């Protein structure tokens, strides 16, 4: 069990004690799964209006 | 001195932030309109305060904050509210309509047409900046803005920002405070798309929050404000490293270094000690070793679970208030001979101990009692897996018939990535299992 | 966010009516739409349903459509009448003669253009559009044939917003012709595919509930409605009140709606009324979930609850409210689905509806529903074997093969509400 | 009233224990996957214990304790006797015993095993793990390779212990024996003996020379059951209970049972659970355990007793399923969900 690192200011203070010893996607593929997913929408909702229509 | 910008987003997100900019001021002795009288040059410094605020040529004090809502409901009271003029008109960023608890609207639909403002306000901020650390954002796992539009900033953010830290503050959905039954799907959907985007994460179970407020501060039903005044205690001792003086976590990049041995395990285990309400008039105040004691209790714990059957591999001390380093040492040296502590064996068996002497600050009226000294401990369990267990499980049980499903698949998502999702928390539960049982 | 109002035919218009009646009295407004509350609670939400114009008066955000000019002219001259915009009022001369086809094909279709015009009126003039709301009945020929066909082409001019129903079913214990059958399952089909939420409102539970419960030996069609507008009240005091809830028409849809085509609520009302004795919570949350406090004839007994909202009414104990709520789950938990975790949901409202201190409105999203919708598809085959009174709708021009169609969509909802109701964990 | 799921169907104790909990007209029986219980009969393997007291609005306790497995599986109830100060490598009432793979002390076991070697008095031991199923897997050898051998055979790890060669044999027939008690540990860590006991019995003589024949040195029911043609002899089922088993000691050695034998056994169960209970206590935790454990004794001539293992899911003597099971449902379950003398030693710590 030793203290180590002990820093002190006015503040307060730090250390460390030990017991024992031991033993990424691009803009441009976010902006085209975010088209993507955009996309699979109109179509959904073209199918819809074609629905409707008749 | 290096700056750090604080992002909320949702409603809780929001709401937090601005318990948690509260409780800043009282500390720092910023006034509701911004004006430091302690801080004696004017409309500058290097100060460790700054790193959280800015200063205005008339010496007034602005959070380096965003708020980002997709409805103008909870900015509004932030424009309206005690601090209103702490902020400026561009830090708050309103939307129309809400993202409906739905993941997918808030990172979809509604996302794509915001995430591009969000980022130039959040440039606004970082040019301003002299040498930026990285962001802390704040937010909920249960939302459609708070997991959605969250994990979209969080991919830009790794992207306009790489090479700065990103911690998250994050409410894991717990029934009794009114939630949607969708809460499982958006955590899981959200944790799975910020996984590699965040450096470190703590998780607070409002479960947790909710019946310590009971428990220990005799409120029948908690509020939000209940709730989000103790969160923010919370938060704020794990910030003031970064807003006073010292030498433990002065930086963002050490919380990881001192927290998280590896990358994907980045989730700390808060707990606090003492909450004592402030109806109680005068409360026998408790020690140094009582408050320690009280680390090791998972009825103060941010997040229910049993840390005896797990393994440690980082734990950190934070005390504020009258604390000597030898009080400390002789409440860890009995805590050990008592606990079951066991620690992963290819790390060190230890504690990283930080003192700030000035004690917690409570809201004038608010429900917690002055105390003379308190601790925060973080310590990085096995046994928060538990708390991923429970989500996947009832992910589970929804999904097996695609109950809801198809308000997610109608804002353009597929249903591919629910089990794509799913399947890489099936492999974070078993990063920790492996870790933490023989 | 404001809410666009419709109302359509004979009963939608007198239910309709009755529930502007009650809403004006629990916003303070009064018949001339001038503001006497007495709260600001009253007004933090009243632009959901009120357009405020010149001298801050409130003028309902509702159209009232029919294909004759008589329950209309009722309804000008009612308690409330002149409360409404009268450009609003959009009606022909013909009548619908409780005939889906002439409201759907041909009597209708001349109308709903004009109707259409008005709802963009009003729609043009929200900051924010939620969605829509219809009363209406589908045993008739307006409400249900035109009251649909306008569903229909709103949802084509507004594909993105919300629409909800409040629809009254008919029961041959509260019936008008012998065609009821016929056009609320050629109605049933059009809400299985156009609207987000209906509530079925069946006038056969309206009925038993005034003469077993409300001990009323001749109920009128008045006695029923009274119930209605005060289950309206109940289901739509989240959105016009300032609570901590934060939901609009979506994320209520989101947060009820598993399925797409299993969209159709019971729901209940405690105390029932036609008295001073005050209720206490444990009474509220037990009569709330009775079936004999349900508007829809059918034992939650013999399904299960998909989702289930609570809203509770009044100043009370909202720790006794969490406390009888989470028992009453537990101590039948076997009628709620365990695939849908925490699929009851409560709500608070400080301010009750007049003349009760206490109230409790349950809405209901089971699985039981589908006895409904078999009652009305028994009586349709009943006839539809012998193709009896289809004169009345070839004569319109519809064909048999649209009535063989809406028979087999509805007995699909049928077989989808029994899928969910074995499903197990 | 009370509610309970059900989720471990092969256990006879809590089949029991559910069929009277009904007979009560208080208790709901619910499915398997239904969270909103009270009461989980759990599984024995897999237990998801970190599901459990998340209810909102609901007290929930369990059958069983996380982390009792470190008590009840032989490979880790050795290393918990050795490496735990309360118990110590000196401890007198656990026979001398070695893990051994296929944190391995092969040989600090053939230190041992070459010390007993050079005195050349009894060398016997016996290899064994908690995967053999009622007497499968076992061998007793009385030269070390032999054992060692048999320890790779095989793919799961093995403990090597002492084999007590001097056992107390009961008369007439020259018999081994070995004690079991139960102990039900309730949510509060009250530590309740059952007070009936068991001895299981070999009805075959004791053979001190060849250990081949596995039955004349072999306690468990089936073996003897299975393998033994002249079981049932002497007592049914060889099931000897505690007032043959004291009335014989006092005719035949002059002393009682609780003097010459219980009081050990009492000091064995109390030191074995609260050496643990610091690891797997559910006094401040949001849901509660309790558990019946069955602990197995060996006695030798000097009247002795040896605790031999501790199994966390045992069954129990036919004759006394009804009076343990309906003082589970008093102490363990009735304790937390009240209704509207003792059988038990409470073993106070
Ligand atoms: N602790 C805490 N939790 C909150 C707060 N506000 C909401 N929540 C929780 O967050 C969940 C609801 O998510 P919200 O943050 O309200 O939703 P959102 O981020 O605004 O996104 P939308 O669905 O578009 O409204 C529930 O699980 C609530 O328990 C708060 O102020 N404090
Ligand atoms: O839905 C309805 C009828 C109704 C009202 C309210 C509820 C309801 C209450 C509480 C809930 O739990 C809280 C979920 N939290 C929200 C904040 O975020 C955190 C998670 C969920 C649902 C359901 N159903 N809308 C009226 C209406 C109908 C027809 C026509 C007009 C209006
Ligand atoms: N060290 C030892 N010395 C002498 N005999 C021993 C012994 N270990 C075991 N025996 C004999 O072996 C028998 C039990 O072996 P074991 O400990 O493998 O039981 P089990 O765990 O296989 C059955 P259960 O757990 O279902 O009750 C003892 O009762 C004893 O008769
Ligand atoms: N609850 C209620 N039901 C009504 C009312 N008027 C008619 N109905 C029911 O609806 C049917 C008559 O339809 P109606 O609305 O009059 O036809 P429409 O005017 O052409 O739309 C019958 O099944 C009645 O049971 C009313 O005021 N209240
Ligand atoms: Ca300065
Ligand atoms: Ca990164
Ligand atoms: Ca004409
Ligand atoms: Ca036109
Ligand atoms: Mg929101
Ligand atoms: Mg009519
Ligand atoms: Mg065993």
């Amino acid at each position: 069990m030793e203290v180590i690192e002990l820093n002190k200011c006015t503040s307060g203070q730090s250390f460390e004690v030990i017991l024992k010893p031991p033993s990424d996607p691009s803009l441009e593929e976010i902006q085209k799964k975010l088209e993507a997913a955009e996309e699979r929408r109109k179509y959904q909702e073209a199918e819809l209006l074609k629905h409707l229509a008749e | 001195m290096r700056e750090c910008i604080s992002i909320h987003v949702g409603q809780a997100g929001v709401q937090i932030g601005n318990a948690c900019w509260e409780l800043y001021c009282l500390e720092h002795g910023i006034q509701p309109d911004g004006q430091m009288p302690s801080d004696k040059t004017i409309g500058g410094g290097d100060d460790s305060f700054n790193t959280f605020f800015s200063e205005t040529g008339a010496g007034k004090h602005v959070p380096r904050a965003v708020f980002v809502d997709l409805e103008p409901t909870v900015i509004d009271e932030v424009r309206t509210g005690t601090y209103r003029q702490l902020f400026h008109p561009e830090q708050l960023i309103t939307g129309k309509e809400d993202a409906a608890n739905n993941y997918a609207r808030g990172h979809y639909t509604i996302g794509k047409e915001i995430i591009d403002l969000v980022l130039d306000r959040i440039r606004k901020l970082a040019d301003q900046c002299t040498g930026l650390q990285g962001f802390l954002v704040f937010h909920s796992f249960g939302g459609g803005t708070g997991s959605g539009f969250t994990s979209l900033l969080m991919e830009r953010l790794s992207v306009d920002y790489g090479k700065k830290s990103k911690l998250e503050f994050s409410i894991y959905p717990a029934p009794q405070v009114s939630t949607a039954v969708v809460e499982p799907y958006n955590s899981i959907l959200t944790t799975h798309t910020t996984l590699e985007h965040s450096d470190c994460a703590f998780m607070v179970d409002n479960e947790a929050i909710y019946d310590i407020c009971r428990r220990n501060l005799d409120i029948e039903r908690p509020t939000y404000t209940n709730l989000n005044r103790l969160i923010s205690q919370i938060v704020s001792s794990i910030t003031a490293s970064l807003r006073f003086d010292g030498a433990l976590n002065v930086d963002l990049t050490e919380f990881q270094t001192n927290l998280v041995p590896y990358p994907r395990i980045h989730f700390p285990l808060a707990t606090y000690a003492p909450v004592i309400s402030a109806e109680k008039a005068y409360h026998e105040q408790l020690s140094v070793a009582e408050i320690t004691n009280a680390c090791f209790e998972p009825a103060n714990q941010m997040v229910k679970c049993d840390p005896r059957h797990g393994k440690y591999m980082a734990c950190c001390l934070l005390y504020r208030g009258d604390v000597v380093p030898k009080d400390v040492n002789a409440a860890i040296a009995t805590i050990k001979t008592k606990r079951s502590i066991q620690f992963v064996d290819w790390c060190p068996t230890g504690f990283k101990v930080g003192i700030n002497y000035q004690p917690p600050t409570v809201v004038p009226g608010g429900d917690l009692a002055k105390v003379q000294r308190a601790v925060c401990m973080l310590s990085n369990t096995t046994a928060i897996a538990e708390a991923w267990a429970r989500l996947d499980h009832k992910f589970d049980l929804m999904y097996a018939k695609r109950a809801f499903v198809h308000w997610y698949v109608g804002e353009g998502m597929e249903e591919g990535e629910f089990s794509e999702a799913r399947e890489d928390m099936a492999a974070l539960e078993k990063d920790y299992e492996e870790v933490g049982v023989d | 966010r404001e809410i666009v109002h419709i109302q359509a035919g004979q009963c939608g218009n007198q239910i309709g009516a009755k529930f502007w009646e009650v809403i004006s009295d629990e916003h303070g407004i009064d018949p001339t739409g001038s503001y006497h509350g007495d709260s600001d609670l009253q007004l933090e939400r009243i632009n959901v349903y009120y357009n405020e114009a010149t001298g801050n008066k409130y003028v309902p955000r509702a159209i009232l459509v029919d294909l004759e000019p008589g329950t209309m002219d009722s309804v000008r001259s009612g308690p409330f009448g002149q409360i409404f915009r009268p450009d609003n009022f959009v009606f022909g001369q013909s009548g619908a003669g409780n005939n889906w086809a002439k409201g759907h094909y041909t009597e209708g279709a001349e109308l709903v253009d004009s109707v259409l015009d008005v709802v963009r009126k009003e729609s043009e003039s929200c900051d924010c559009l939620q969605g829509f709301q219809l009363t209406h009945s589908l045993g008739g020929g307006t409400g249900s044939g035109m009251g649909t066909l306008l569903i229909s082409k709103i949802r084509e001019e507004y594909p993105d917003r919300i629409m909800n129903t409040f629809s009254v079913m008919p029961s041959p214990k509260v019936s008008d012709t012998v065609v009821e059958p016929y056009n609320a399952t050629l109605s049933v089909h059009q809400l299985v595919e156009n609207t987000d939420e209906t509530y079925c409102i069946d006038n056969e539970a309206l009925y038993d509930i005034c003469f077993r419960t409300l001990k009323l030996t001749t109920p009128t069609y008045g006695d029923l409605n009274h119930l209605v507008s005060a289950t309206m009240s109940g289901v739509t005091t989240c959105l016009r009140f300032p609570g901590q809830l934060n939901a609009d028409l979506r994320k209520l849809a989101v947060n009820m709606v598993p399925f797409p085509r299993l969209h159709f609520f019971m729901p209940g009302f405690a105390p029932l009324t036609s008295q001073y004795r005050a209720l206490t919570v444990p009474e509220l949350t037990q009569q709330m979930f009775d079936s004999k406090n349900m508007m829809a004839a059918c034992d939650p007994r013999h399904g299960r609850y998909l989702t289930v909202a609570a809203i509770f009414r009044g100043r009370m104990s909202m720790k006794e409210v969490d406390e009888q709520m989470l028992n009453v789950q537990n101590k039948n938990s076997s009628y709620f689905v365990e695939w849908i975790p925490n699929n009851v949901k409560t709500a608070v409202c400080d301010i009750p509806p007049r003349g009760l201190k206490m109230s409790a409105t349950f809405i209901g999203n089971s699985t039981a529903i589908q006895e409904l919708f078999k009652r009305i598809s028994e009586q349709f085959t009943a006839m539809f074997r012998r193709k009896a009174f289809l004169h009345w709708y070839t004569g319109e021009g519809m064909d048999e093969m649209e009535f063989t169609e809406a028979e087999s969509n509805m007995n699909d909802l049928v077989s989808e509400y029994q899928q969910y109701q074995d499903a197990t964990a | 009233m009370y509610t309970f799921v059900v989720r471990d169907e092969n256990s006879s104790v809590y089949a029991e224990v559910s069929r009277l909990l009904l007979a009560t007209g208080q208790w709901k029986r619910l499915r398997k996957d239904n969270p909103r219980f009270n009461l989980m009969l759990g599984e024995r393997n897999r237990l998801p214990f970190g599901r459990l007291g998340h209810e909102p609005g609901l007290v929930q306790l369990v059958n069983y304790y996380r982390g009792a497995d470190k008590l009840c599986r032989k490979a880790s109830l050795v290393k918990l006797i050795k490496t735990s100060p309360e118990l110590s490598e000196s401890c007198t009432w656990f026979p001398e015993s070695y893990v051994i793979y296929p944190t391995d002390e092969r040989e600090v076991f053939l230190a041992a095993y070459n010390r007993r070697r050079e005195g050349r008095e009894g060398n016997v031991w016996i290899a064994k793990s908690s995967a053999g199923a009622k007497g499968e897997g076992i061998l007793i050898s009385s030269e070390a390779s032999e054992l060692l051998d048999f320890i790779d055979e095989q793919g799961q790890v093995h403990v090597i212990q002492k084999y007590l060669e001097k056992p107390l044999l009961l008369e007439p027939g020259h018999r081994k024996f070995d004690i079991r008690s139960w102990v039900l540990v309730d949510h509060l860590y009250n530590i309740y003996l059952y007070r009936e006991g068991v001895l299981r019995t070999s009805s075959e003589p004791y053979n001190s020379a060849n250990f081949q024949d596995k039955t004349c040195h072999l306690t468990n029911h089936c073996i003897q059951k299975e393998y033994s043609k002249n079981y049932g002899r002497y007592e049914e089922g060889n099931e000897m209970f505690f007032e043959e088993f004291n009335q014989y000691l006092m005719d035949a050695l002059n002393t009682t049972l609780e003097n010459s034998i219980l009081l050990q056994i009492k000091h064995i169960i109390r030191s074995c659970l609260m050496c643990i209970e610091p690891a797997i206590s559910t006094k401040h935790l949001h849901y509660q355990s309790f558990q019946l454990f069955g602990f197995d004794f060996m006695v030798d001539e000097e009247l002795k007793v040896w605790l031999i293992e501790v199994n966390g899911a045992p069954a129990c003597a036919q004759k006394l399923y009804a009076e343990l099971c309906q003082g589970i449902v008093d102490v363990a379950i009735s304790s937390v969900f009240p209704l509207a003398t003792s059988i038990f030693i409470k073993l106070h710590h």
